[PDB]
RNA sequence: CCCUCGA
DNA sequence: TATAATGGGAGCTGTCACGGATGC
DNA sequence: GCATCCGTGAGTCGAGGG
């Protein structure tokens, strides 16, 4: 099962909610280029390569395990869309 | 815009014109040599478009 | 000629274009702007006349040549010295050769 | 009809884990191609992405290092495994794929109840979500191991079953 | 379906049936446009009702009505959904007499115009969810608090 | 019902 | 520790029928009229049937065979019926606040109209299990209160209370008494049985509805 | 090795030729050997005398038909992709009426199928099999009417388009009605036509009382024959002028004309049986003298009164009985069809006689040949009855060739086919076996030929029975209709005999069906074989007494479906059907006299007869059946070797040694492994593969074709523009592959180069060309190439070039090649293997020789068969074909049990005795003792009551042996199996199904033209259908995204799919779906049914989803 | 003794907590052992396993 | 398409 | 472009349940 | 108010051959 799936349908009054977070959370996360993260450089999900222990390059993953830290925050209309996307466009380069 | 419903009714003649981009008044598909649409005919470019890009 | 019904599900569409083609013809048209974008604006915009990837035609080197407002020589010797500074950047990084087919 | 699909023949996978299945190595090359070309220009295989298509075109031409950029390709990604006839939504369920040998899917023991499918010779399909959102839907929504339970009854639908019945018995 | 040992839940049953019971037929037309024998949705002839009573007129009288659900089916308010299911012929007909319009309120609509169903994920009560990091959301917050 | 039936009568009462 | 018993027993495979056959006398035997052969096959399969006897069998053995085609093709429409007719069901709201409920009754008057009896635990279950509660219910000192969705534990208590006469039939939230347009609210569902938990708004009912009462149509004889 | 043979049974008969129900057929239908003067009215021959002669020169009459040598033979025809046929002429002659001149010429018809020597058929290059129809023998019937109680149908049935089926009712009313093409009018008017009387009715019929007077009404008496008849002419064809000549041309057509009604031979029989008179003709009546001659429908309606009464001698019929059931061979089909064409050719005929010149006209110029032609052509081609012929292994084309069903022309169909068409009749034993059939919607409707069956001239099917007299059983044999059946008390086949007489008291019988008890006074005949009960394929499963039904129907069907192995064996336990399976379906090769063998080859195989003449067989080597098998015939004798006659000279495919090989022979273990044989699935040890067991070889055909076009031609080369050396290397000089080559998905079979379309070139296309200075070519690549998956050594190549000797292609086309591509295939997970008794599953995984349980001398077991698939499918046989199988298999020696007379569990024990004294003597005399896991195991199976307490490890594990049991040791640990298993030897075949031909994937491929959905199928590379119930389950999960993916980017939405595949390739998230095309045309398609759809926002201002392209 | 029904209930209470997720892991585990445990067993079929009672 | 064969 | 020629020919069957108009 | 004819329905995916 996906690591804490429980705790995660605990959040949400809807699972579909859930969803829809992790999925807007993972594009934001493909956009950026992952440098939007609130993961710590320990918290960051793995890949085990031949070489060595590479970055996660699965997105989803990414935002369920961030999700979990507790550090975003989700909700409707928490600010404007295109607001969002320009300060974040500000904060983080594409 | 952003679709949120879908009508059906009933065609006047008028309207029927109105789609129309030309009548068909042969009985005539492709010439036999050419195979090429004939002119008036249900496969015209004249009617329903050209059948190669932008020519 | 023969009935669509007794066999249409066994035919494929030749006209349109397949994803991998339209994205082929779409990274060529990207990468062909990056190689051009190697040059001048004036070099570049006369390849892009001449090839016709502009207005859709090929102007020829009167027409190119009173839009720049030069001789027809000197906008043929332009046209030449593009597409050879186009040679020798495509024979130092090898990109456009793959689209050759 | 759809595309970045495929079926084979179904095997038991008892090795598995409740959220794996084993998916064909060139069955994966096919479903997931375009990820693997993408991953391919990433890497050095290869110059860029038509040289790569071309590379694999031929199955000659088919080198390594290619499988390792498949298996990062499909890291934490899953595929939707469907048996037909599909009676319920549990016909459909996702799985997150284990490149194997051979030419036929490996399907985890417990889940089979719920397909009703056994190894007298079912076959199942293969699907690829795309988007980030379909296999967000995928895996939070339709993974195995997040549907223990029937929908009609309440009661467990993943089971113990023949073999684990009769071994913990005796 | 207990005979052959199916634990199945009572509610799906109740969903099912509630669907056979969608509809009603109208006794007296009272102050309505209605007619006597006309057949509509226990919604919509309830709506009305209290229309004509909040407008201090006389409701319509109506019966309870119980159809199958092939006939529950095909007399549904989407005439894509009913034209989909069978009986095109009819379905298309009436719908297009009548100058029907399909709201897309149910799956097989929007399925067939390849829209995104409005159920799970599609929902729009879970649709419209925003996420954002703290760093963003402050920033964003100076945004707003300097204006 | 049947078309050439009925021009044939149609036919037959010339 | 036999095999067969084993395997019986456990559940793993085989029922007593079948145990019957292999050990036991094969049994009687349908006529193609569905009439009832007046002889049995005596033998087992260990033993060994009689070509005779194996004949008879084989009108029996098509008759089944015929049968579960037909009903094949018979349940698919069924099943196809109920998910055009369910399908715009959609849990789209928490609660539609109706004050509407039904009652579910913990007994059924028995066949010789003797007396009232128990009903059968797992219809009960089938009836009660992940519903909830339109009024308040005190019953053996034990508060389940209004809003409250029944969980298994749940239950069994008011089969307890039942079976102490305190109760005789639970008011629950249904589909039924929902007055959601287009679908039903949360509380009138209840339980999503899959998470044995609420349900989550969205979730599509009708389907669900339709694939539950549709996926044992093959099983049904 | 030795083989022992069970039974207590000694056939009287053999099994007669299995073919014949085929091959008699069409040779009865043909009547080519028979010189003309001496043929029968029956078969082609009827037909023309059916057709012929033709009137109104004025006559054209038919004297005799004569069928010539084939222009080919059957291998070349397979070649060339042609017809097996021969030539038909026939001699016609014209005839003048008034002239008196008399014109006669031979007509050239054009050709026949010829069925070739095993009972198939050559069609278009392609092997093809016509399956028997069964269907409702014509007669007449009486049945209970199912909404009025005490009131019976009469029902008169002809021939299947030989004309209409008519009821009798007594109506509600009284009067008696007659139903004709849905009509309903009363009888007597008809009675009226046929020249009855009220006087002669009243006498004949008078005897049934209130019945016959609802037959009399006196306003039809009124009316003379002429009146009444054209009264009826006008109640069955209202607005049709009542012309006198008119009515008696249609009455007489309808009921007397025997080109048009036609009872069958059969019909007119069961007529008269059931009747009790004689009928002249076929026909319901006669026109004779200018009247209507009455013959069949006033004893029907005799009869109908009778039955009515409850007039005794009089019954209701069971239509599903098999005397009420009869076959259509395949004869009486092409004959039917050749009867069609030839009408079509007498339209022409009179047709051609109305037009053009009278005086001048020969047999030649009327006679138009192609509507036969065309007529036949259509039967052996696009027939339901005429199916592709199943060559997987020979046990399939005979199987195919005994196929009965129900289905097809005049047949039943279905969904409309309830319970008692597919029901097992108590008729059915003897004649159609019980066992074989489908599974699913097909099951009841076909069905297969008992063993000792057949079909007689009526159509009838036939089953043998011994004569019984005074308790003795004679040899004389007598095949008996169901009918003639269960007018006897017949007796078991088991039914004990001392000598010729019945030694027991009380014998098994039947009446009727009906099994009863009676003495051996009573018992006129008895069965000749529990065998004559199944079928072939039935009669090949040993120990079927100990199976249930089901899985003998499985293991049946999937013998059919099995692979022949390079390495295949006969089974160690047979039936005995074996050896005359391979003989009759033609597979070997044997000895046609006694003599002595010449010379011997891979090739071919030449002997000496006694006759001192020297033959020479050739052997059919490596060739492609219809489903892909190889086909060879490898010699299994030596140079000089004395032969007898029907010894053998060579075995075919799937034949050890005359005996039919479908699979392995391999030592199994039952018991759980490991979770790798759960739910069916099957483990198998890698020995398997080392030793080449379950390992086939397969011929897969490819084609290509060069044709003329417009743009210039196609033409196959060696110099393909844009490729490499590498990519030509196996090519020769004309670019086709060689022979011996390997090829690899990916690589060329066949160079081949068209000239490109016209071809505006883009911009980009013009820039890039001008940087590297290169012309574009004038062809394109269109080569042939292996298909992804598929691969293997090139064995053949065919080239058809025109302008070339004896070749002549389509029009258009200049030159055609195949290629031949042969492929060695080992057993590997996924493949389908099953036993004879219905125990199927996938290999799921392939152990190590070191992981494989085993026998305590070292002896690792081959495959693993889980138990806990017997119980619910009951199946026993297998069980003991696996005690039997290790007694045979440390016997060295193999056994014969017969269905129901095979060998009982204590012989089994005896051998299993034997084998346990080989395996442990062999142990002691090598000076070891028994093994302490041995110990261990024995306690645990004296705990579990399988050995008695006290006695000597050698006892109790030869008490375990006797059960077919014995100590297993795991390989991974050396620690035994706690419990003993059971061992033995079983018979397990590898099928068709195959995971290397199933394996499909797709990225993206072709789309449908109009849909611009991907294409179905995985030779076209096509997309699996995500279904209404598929988006049922995404609709249920709550998956939206999923689904419009679905939809939409992944099928149907071209620019969707597009940004799609570029995005992925770019690295991007997939952009948002656009509208599906196919929806596009929804719109378009209901515009063309005058309906306006329009797609509005919320404001009901309406949206353009053709993006402005489809307005003014 | 642990057969079909009594695993059910222990999958089910599991599953409220153990629930889902260590569900998941019961149930694979359980799995792996009971298919260890049916190898090493012994259990087979004979002809010898199906037993006529005398009684019959 | 229909037929046949799989699930 | 001229003897006169003047009403066609297929037929094809073993299902069942519902709505709807149609006929005593 | 009750029989009778007419139209429309009757599981999925897969394979193969035509
Ligand atoms: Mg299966
Ligand atoms: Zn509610």
């Amino acid at each position: 099962a996906e690591p804490g799936i429980d705790k995660l349908f605990g959040m949400v009054d809807s699972k579909y909610r859930l969803t829809v977070v992790v999925a807007k959370r993972a594009q934001q996360l493909l956009r950026h280029g992952f440098k939007n993260t609130v993961l710590e450089p320990e918290e960051r999900p793995k890949m085990q390569t031949l070489e060595g222990l590479f970055d996660d390059p699965n997105a989803v993953t990414w935002a369920m395990k961030e999700l979990l830290t507790g550090r975003l925050v989700f909700g409707e209309n928490l600010v404007p869309e295109d607001r969002l996307q320009k300060e974040m466009e500000r904060l983080y380069p594409v | 815009k952003e679709v949120r419903k879908v009508r059906i009714a009933l065609a006047s003649p008028e309207k029927i014109r109105s789609w129309s981009y030309g009548e068909v008044e042969k009985p005539e598909t492709i010439n036999y040599r050419t195979l090429k649409p004939e002119r008036d005919g249900l496969f015209d470019e004249r009617i329903f478009g050209p059948i190669k890009d932008y020519e | 000629p023969v009935s669509l019904e007794t066999y249409g599900d066994f035919i494929p569409d030749e006209h349109l274009p397949s994803p991998v083609d339209a994205a082929t013809q779409s990274l060529l048209s990207e990468e062909l702007e990056k190689a051009l974008s190697k040059l001048s604006e004036r070099e570049a915009m006369v390849l892009k006349l001449r090839k016709g990837l502009i207005d859709g035609r090929e102007h020829t080197l009167e027409e190119v040549g009173a839009f720049f407002g030069v001789t027809r020589e000197r906008i043929r010797q332009i046209e030449n010295k593009a597409l050879r500074k186009l040679k020798y950047h495509e024979s130092r990084t090898r990109k456009l050769r793959d689209f050759l087919d | 009809r759809v595309d970045y699909s495929g079926r084979s023949v179904i095997v038991v996978g008892p090795q598995l884990k409740l959220h794996q299945c084993g998916l064909p190595k060139r069955m994966a090359l096919e479903l997931f191609k375009p990820f693997l070309l993408k991953k391919m220009e990433e890497k050095g295989i290869a110059p860029n992405v038509k040289a790569a298509r071309r590379m694999l075109e031929r199955q000659r031409d088919i080198k390594d290092e290619v499988w390792d950029a498949l298996e990062e390709v499909i890291h934490g990604k899953v595929v939707l495994l469907n048996r037909a006839p599909t009676l319920h939504r549990l016909g459909i369920q996702a799985f997150q794929p284990v490149l194997v040998e051979g030419q036929s899917i490996q399907l985890h023991p417990l889940v089979c109840e719920a397909f009703n499918a056994d190894f007298d010779g079912d076959q199942m399909a293969v699907h690829v979500p795309l988007s980030s959102f379909a296999q967000a839907e995928a895996r939070i929504q339709m993974l195995s191991a997040h549907n223990l339970l029937s929908p009609a009854s309440g009661e467990p639908l993943a089971k113990p079953s023949r073999d684990i019945i009769l071994g913990l018995y005796y | 379906y207990r005979a052959q040992g199916v634990k199945l839940h009572d509610k799906h049953i109740e969903i099912v049936v509630r669907q056979m019971m969608k509809y009603v037929e109208v006794t007296d037309p009272g102050d309505s446009r209605l007619l006597e024998g006309q057949v509509l949705e226990k919604w919509d002839v309830e709506a009305l009702n209290e229309r004509l009573i909040a407008e201090g007129k006389t409701p319509v009288a109506w019966k309870p009505l119980l159809m199958g659900v092939t006939k529950s089916a095909l007399s549904t308010k989407s005439w894509l959904s009913a034209a989909s299911f069978q009986n095109t012929t009819h379905v298309l007909t009436e719908a297009a007499i009548a100058g029907k319009k399909d709201e897309l309120i149910g799956l097989k609509e929007n399925v067939i115009l390849g829209r995104l169903i409005p159920a799970g994920t599609g929902s729009d009560f879970v649709r419209f969810t925003q996420v954002v990091d703290q760093k963003t959301l402050k920033a964003i917050e100076e945004a707003r608090k300097e204006a | 019902s049947d078309p050439v039936r009925q021009y044939l009568h149609e036919i037959g009462q010339v | 520790f036999n095999p067969l018993y084993v395997m019986a027993q456990s559940g793993a495979r085989g029922n007593p029928q079948q145990i019957r056959q292999l050990c036991g006398l094969r049994g009687l035997m349908q006529k193609p009229s569905g009439e009832t052969f007046e002889v049995p096959v005596r033998s087992s399969f260990r033993e060994g049937l009689t070509v005779l006897e194996y004949f008879i069998s084989s009108h029996g053995a098509r008759k089944g065979g015929a049968d579960t085609a037909l009903r094949t093709a018979d349940s698919g429409y069924l099943t196809r019926k109920l998910v055009d007719v369910t399908h715009e069901i959609v849990v789209r709201e928490a609660d539609c606040g109706t004050t509407n409920y039904i009652s579910v009754p913990l007994f059924q008057p028995d066949e010789v109209t003797r007396s009232l009896r128990l009903r059968k635990r797992a219809d009960i279950e089938a009836g009660l299990y992940g519903r909830v509660l339109a009024r308040e219910v005190e019953v053996l000192g034990v508060r389940l209160e209004e809003g409250r969705y029944l969980s298994m534990d749940d239950v069994h208590l008011l089969i307890k209370a039942a079976e102490a006469g305190e109760i005789q039939e639970v008011p629950v939230r249904s589909p039924l008494t929902c007055q959601t347009r287009y679908g039903v609210c949360q509380k009138c569902y209840g339980y999503d049985l899959s998470m044995a938990r609420p349900v989550s708004i969205g979730e599509a009912v009708g389907i669900v509805a339709a694939q539950s009462i549709g996926e044992p149509g093959t099983q049904l004889t | 090795m030795e083989i022992k043979r069970f039974g207590r049974i000694r056939e009287v008969i053999p099994l007669p030729p299995l073919t014949e129900i085929q091959v008699e057929s069409y040779r009865r239908a043909l009547q080519a050997d028979v010189p003309p003067e001496k043929r029968e009215n029956v078969g082609i021959q009827a037909a023309f005398r059916e057709t012929f002669p033709i009137e109104e020169g004025l006559v054209l009459d038919f004297l005799e038909y004569r069928l010539g040598e084939p222009p080919f033979p059957q291998d070349e025809c397979r070649e060339k992709d042609l017809t097996y046929q021969a030539p038909l002429y026939a001699r016609l002659q014209l005839i003048h009426k008034d002239t008196g001149l008399i014109k006669e010429d031979e007509v050239f018809l054009g050709h026949i199928p010829l069925m070739t020597e095993d009972g198939s058929f050559i069609i278009n290059g392609a092997d093809r099999v016509i399956v028997s129809q069964i269907h409702r023998s014509p007669g007449v019937y009486f049945t209970p009417d199912p909404a009025r109680p005490g009131r019976y149908i009469a029902s008169i049935i002809p021939l299947p388009k030989r004309g209409p089926w008519i009821d009798l009712e007594v109506e509600p009313n009284g009067v008696v009605s007659m139903k004709v093409n849905k009509r309903k009018f009363p009888l007597v008017l008809l009675l009226r036509v046929l020249g009855y009387d009220q006087e002669t009715l009243a006498r004949e019929l008078g005897a049934y009382g209130e019945l016959v007077q609802g037959l009399m009404d006196e306003s039809v008496f009124a009316m003379r024959p002429e009146e009444a008849l054209i009264r009826l002419f006008t109640l069955l064809r209202p607005g049709d002028p009542p012309k006198r000549d008119k009515a008696v041309a249609y009455v007489y057509g309808l009921i007397a004309d025997p080109r048009r009604y036609d009872l069958g031979e059969a019909g007119r029989y069961k007529a008269e049986e059931k009747l009790g008179i004689r009928l002249s003709g076929r026909t319901l009546a006669r026109f004779e003298d200018g009247e209507f001659k009455d013959e069949v429908f006033l004893p029907t309606l005799r009869y109908l009164f009778a039955l009515t009464a409850g007039v005794p001698g009089h019954e209701v019929d069971d239509i599903d009985h098999l005397g009420n059931r009869r076959i259509r061979t395949v004869g009486e089909l092409m004959t039917d069809q050749f009867r069609v064409g030839l009408a079509r050719l007498a339209r022409g005929v009179r047709e051609r006689m109305l037009m053009g010149s009278e005086d001048s006209l020969t047999p030649a110029k009327l006679v138009n040949s192609r509507p036969l032609e065309a007529a036949i052509r259509e039967f052996f081609s696009r027939s339901q009855l005429s199916q592709f012929k199943d060559e997987t292994n020979p046990l399939s084309s005979l199987r195919h060739k005994r196929r009965i069903s129900a289905l097809g022309p005049g047949g039943l169909t279905r969904e409309r086919a309830g319970f008692d068409v597919r029901d097992v009749h108590r008729t059915h034993y003897g004649r159609i076996c019980p066992v074989e059939t489908p599974e699913g919607a097909n099951i009841g409707l076909i069905t297969s030929l008992a063993a000792y069956a057949r079909v007689d001239e009526l159509g009838f099917i036939r089953t043998p029975y011994r004569r019984v007299v005074g308790g003795v059983v004679t040899d004389e044999v007598v095949y008996m209709t169901a009918t003639e059946e269960d007018r006897y008390t017949i007796a078991q086949a088991n039914t004990p005999l001392e000598g010729n007489r019945i030694a027991a008291e009380r014998v098994v019988a039947r009446r009727k069906g009906e099994p009863v008890i009676v003495s051996p006074e009573e018992v006129e005949f008895m069965d000749v074989s529990p065998k004559q009960v199944f079928s072939v394929n039935t009669n090949l499963i040993p120990f079927l007494e100990h199976d249930d039904a089901n899985r003998a129907l499985m293991g049946s069907n999937m013998q059919t479906q099995a692979v022949p192995l390079i390495r295949a064996q006969a089974p160690v336990v047979m039936t005995g059907l074996e050896e005359r399976v391979v003989r009759d379906s033609l597979a070997a090769l044997y000895a046609e006299e006694d003599g002595e063998v010449a010379k011997v080859d891979g090739n071919r195989i030449v002997v000496r007869y006694e006759d001192g003449r020297l033959v020479e067989y050739p052997l059919r080597r490596f060739y492609r059946s219809n489903q892909g098998t190889a086909l060879d015939q490898r010699p299994r004798v030596v140079v000089g070797q004395r032969v007898r006659k029907g010894d053998l000279l060579a075995d075919g495919p799937a034949s050890e040694n005359g005996f039919l090989a479908l699979g392995q022979n391999v030592l199994v273990a039952i018991m759980p492994f490991d979770g790798y044989n759960f739910e069916d699935a099957i483990v198998i040890s890698e020995e398997l593969l080392k030793r080449d067991f379950y390992t086939s070889i397969h011929i897969e055909r490819y084609e290509i074709e060069a044709r003329d076009t417009k743009l210039g031609p196609e033409r196959i080369t060696r110099d393909i523009p844009h490729l490499s050396e590498a990519a030509l290397r196996d090519l020769d000089e004309e670019g086709v592959v060689r022979i011996g080559a390997e090829v690899k998905p990916g690589d060329i079979l066949v160079g081949r180069t068209s000239f490109k379309g016209e071809s505006e070139p883009t911009p980009e296309e013009r820039l890039l060309r001008s940087i590297f200075g290169e012309k574009a070519r004038d062809v394109k690549d269109t080569s042939l190439r292996v298909p992804p998956g598929e691969g293997g050594i090139v064995v053949r190549t065919v080239r058809l070039r025109r302008g070339d000797p004896g070749v002549e292609l389509k029009p258009g086309v200049r030159e055609v090649v195949r290629v031949y591509v042969a492929q060695k295939r080992k057993l590997q997970v996924g493949d389908k293997l099953a036993n004879r008794h219905g125990n199927k599953g996938v290999v799921a995984k392939i152990l190590p020789v070191e992981d494989m349980p085993h026998l305590p001398d070292g002896t690792p077991v081959d495959v693993i068969l889980n138990p806990l698939g017997v119980p619910s499918r009951m199946n026993l046989g297998q069980i003991l074909e696996t005690h039997l199988g290790l007694a045979g298999y440390f016997l060295g020696q193999r056994y014969i049990s017969p269905i129901f007379d095979g060998a009982k569990e204590p012989e089994i024990k005896e051998l299993l005795a034997q084998a346990f004294e080989v395996y442990f003597g062999k142990r002691k005399g090598e000076g070891f003792g028994v093994d302490k896991r041995e110990v261990e195991v024995l306690r645990r199976a004296e705990k579990l009551g399988l050995v008695t307490p006290g006695k000597t490890p050698e006892e109790q594990l030869k008490e375990l042996f006797l059960q077919g049991k014995v100590v297993l040791y795991d390989g991974r640990t050396g620690e035994p199996i706690e419990g003993p298993i059971v061992v033995g030897q079983m018979f397990i075949m590898k099928l068709y199904h195959m995971v290397e031909d199933k394996m499909h994937a797709r990225s993206t491929g072709p789309y449908s033209l109009i849909t611009q959905q991907p294409l179905g199928g995985k030779a076209q590379f096509g997309g699996q259908r995500f279904g209404e119930m598929e988006v049922w389950a995404l609709e249920a999960y709550g998956a939206a995204h999923t689904l419009q993916e679905m939809l939409t980017l992944k099928s149907d939405d071209i620019e969707g799919r597009n940004a799609a595949y570029e995005a992925i390739i770019k690295g991007e998230d997939v952009p948002e779906p656009s509208v599906p095309e196919s929806f596009r045309v929804l719109v378009k398609e209901l515009q063309a049914l005058a309906l306006d759809v329009q797609t509005l926002d919320e404001k009901d201002n309406p949206v353009d989803i053709f993006e402005g392209l489809a307005s003014k | 003794p642990q057969e079909k029904n009594s695993l059910k209930d222990l999958v089910y209470q599991a599953f409220l907590r153990l629930g889902m997720e260590k569900t998941a892991r019961l149930l694979d585990a359980l799995k792996y052992y009971g298919f260890t445990f049916s190898t090493t067993s012994g259990i087979t079929i004979g002809i010898d396993d199906a037993v006529i009672p005398e009684e019959k």
